[PDB]
């Protein structure tokens, strides 16, 4: 003899958590800058890096 | 000669003169046609460095 209400007092946090759930995993902060200097290593070299 | 500049050696020499004085000694060079065809590359640096 209840009525619907009863379904009302049902709890649904499956769908947020599911929605929370991340696309893309980084294995990076940011990506990675791919450029090579023709002369190649000695700019690191001038700053002792 | 070896200059060893900023840490990196190379055989070349390098030479600096202002924009004014370069077709002058240019100029000067005229009579020496092999040494000018040795030169190996000229570049613009800013004068701050």
């Amino acid at each position: 003899l209840s009525p619907t209400a009863l379904f009302s007092k049902f709890n649904d946090e499956y769908n947020y958590y599911k929605e929370l759930r991340a696309e893309y995993k980084d294995l990076a902060l940011q990506p990675p800058t791919v450029t090579s200097s023709q002369m190649g290593n000695a700019f690191q070299i001038a700053n002792s890096i | 000669k070896g200059i060893t500049y900023d840490y990196i050696t190379s055989p070349v020499n390098l030479y600096v003169m202002n924009r004014e004085d370069f077709n002058n000694f240019m100029d000067k060079m005229s009579k020496y046609p092999w040494i000018t065809q040795n030169f190996q590359k000229i570049i613009l640096i800013p004068a701050t460095f």
